[PDB]
């Protein structure tokens, strides 16, 4: 069981490359192949690990390309019973947790979080479990500690506006590559980057605010906004949740290109990681200027124009460099 | 083919900037400041015990730095587009004492004296355990990092150094840093520019 995260990552990710470490797949190119951006209008939820995944599962849609795929269960129990089965079955299970009742994390009775870690055994007294997130821990743990973290109710905390609020409920996430995995030859990173354009440049559902066009509209929605009133207030909150993951996946979508400019010694795909990573710096602008005027009052309507504006042109020159890669890789 | 020649660089001049009056957040605590910390929106703040003393001079790969001097409600620049005078002259390198709410980059614009001015891209790493993504050296890793109610042990906190180019052959006369509310500034040092030709040899 191998700690794996990234500096612009969450628990989401980091649980995930456990998951795949231990079946022998290479985390860069089974999560940082897709790079996508959407939203829909009430579906995100008060989470470390939200991200929308609609019509496939969670690990099916940040693995968009391979056959992985991921199922939420809960536990009705008051022990680990169904945990120990599933070690048995020789199944990985990621355990939602809050942050809030674990021992080795820095929120331990200070603050209400919602999160991920893997559980990797379990005997009569101590669960095993390991999280990468910082500071990374893994090793054996008090049971009744992470029974009280399994089934926190993760009250409102006036210290954590973005990821309280959401009970634990003691349920837990089975992840499974099911059925061989693609020869990830330039053919197929041809392809990939090809349908990430494709995917960024369409016009959006009804329903869901996609892609480069969506980002422009979703964008403009949040600076029309009143800083302060409770409308802005709930959006920005919204903001800083939905964005950690995709922001995260732009950094692993940087990675994925940079692993395989290497690979083949093709610079067109190191040019292209350095947009789509401007695209991930983009974000830090947009979130955390969102996130002192959520916080902090530090109300700046012009500073969040302009960080936005920034994003979306960063965006438009990362896609002209993809096309540029993807041509380099291969012949259309 | 290959051409490889030696040269020789002259001694060039550092030029330390005072920005004690530019001074306007907290990233730094003590113990008993630890609900004072803003170097991100959790509360968190670096280590003052594992940082260097208030206005000493101290020297990070080489490149040397004034401490700030700082005051109980600024103790490095939060970045707000603030523009800094710095002595007129040709200059080769800006230094940054620096970290970041993540990783950003964004850019410091140089003005001329003849009205030209010249946007010049800068990157900065993560304080949180980061790493370099812009090729930055590393100027501090603390062992442990600051909340608003606790010391938290091992859990590094990462300062960096970072190097921004100045091409232009013309007298500068002062520096605009980003407009980003992610981006921490703790120093800033000039190198002025120093004469190069081939040396004895060849
Ligand atoms: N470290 C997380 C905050 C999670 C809530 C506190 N454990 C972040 O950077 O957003």
């Amino acid at each position: 069981v191998e700690l794996w995260t990234r500096d612009l990552g969450s628990c989401l990710h980091g649980t995930l490359a456990t998951a795949l470490i231990r079946d022998g797949h290479d985390p860069v190119t089974v999560l940082g192949a897709p790079w996508e951006f959407r939203r829909r209008p009430g579906a995100w939820s008060s989470e470390e690990y939200f991200f929308f995944a609609e019509p496939d599962s969670l690990a099916g849609r940040l693995a968009l390309y391979h056959p992985f795929e991921s199922t939420w269960h809960r536990s009705d129990g008051d022990g680990v019973d169904d945990l120990r089965e599933a070690l048995a079955a020789g199944v990985l299970p990621i355990a939602a947790v809050d942050n809030f009742h674990l021992p080795f994390r820095p929120a331990f009775h200070d603050v209400h979080a919602a999160h991920l870690l893997v559980v990797y055994r379990i005997t009569e007294t101590e669960v095993y479990v390991s999280d990468a997130q910082p500071p990374a821990f893994q090793g054996a743990i008090p049971l009744a500690d992470f029974l009280a973290s399994w089934g926190s109710l993760n009250p409102p905390d006036d210290a954590d506006v973005f990821f309280s609020a959401s009970p634990s409920g003691r349920r837990w996430l089975r992840t499974r590559m099911t059925g061989p995995v693609p020869e990830p030859d330039r053919h197929w990173v041809g392809r990939v980057i090809r349908e990430n354009v494709a995917r960024y440049r369409q016009e959006p559902p009804a329903d869901t605010q996609t892609g480069l066009p969506g980002l422009r509209r979703y964008l403009d929605e949040l600076c029309a906004l009143t800083p302060g009133t409770n409308a802005a207030s709930e959006a920005l909150s919204e903001l800083y949740v939905i964005s950690w993951n995709i922001q995260a996946q732009s950094g692993l979508h940087a990675e994925f290109l940079r692993a395989h400019s290497v690979k083949w010694r093709i610079p067109e795909l190191a040019e292209a990681a350095a947009g789509v990573d401007a695209v991930a710096h983009g974000w830090t602008g947009v979130r955390m200027t969102g996130a002192h005027s959520r916080v902090w009052q530090r109300h700046r309507p012009a500073e969040l124009r302009g960080h936005a504006t920034a994003l979306v042109r960063r965006l438009e020159a990362a896609l002209d460099l993809l096309e540029l890669a993807a041509d380099a890789v291969s012949l259309e | 083919r290959v051409l490889t020649l030696p040269g020789t660089a002259s001694a060039p001049e550092f030029r330390l900037i005072d920005i004690d009056g530019l001074l306007n957040n907290r990233a730094t605590t003590d113990v008993r400041d630890l609900g004072s910390g803003r170097l991100n929106a959790w509360g968190n703040s670096f280590p003052a015990a594992e940082l260097p003393a208030p206005g000493s001079l101290i020297t990070v790969a080489g490149i040397p730095f004034t401490w700030a001097n700082a005051h109980a409600r600024g103790d490095n620049i939060r970045c707000e587009g603030q523009v800094v005078d710095i002595p007129p002259g040709q200059y080769d390198w800006i230094y940054l004492l620096a970290a970041s709410e993540r990783r950003s980059e964004d850019t410091i614009w140089a003005h001329y004296d003849d009205g030209h001015a010249d946007p010049l891209r800068v990157g900065i790493s993560d304080f949180l355990d980061g790493t370099p993504a812009f090729g930055e050296l590393s100027a501090f890793r603390t062992s442990r990092m600051h909340y608003p109610h606790h010391v938290q042990e091992g859990l590094p906190t990462t300062m960096w150094l970072t190097r921004v180019g100045m091409p232009r052959h013309g007298v500068a006369r002062s520096l605009r840093l980003p407009r980003s509310v992610a981006m921490h500034v703790f120093a800033l040092t000039l190198r002025t520019a120093a004469a190069v030709r081939l040396a004895e040899g060849a």
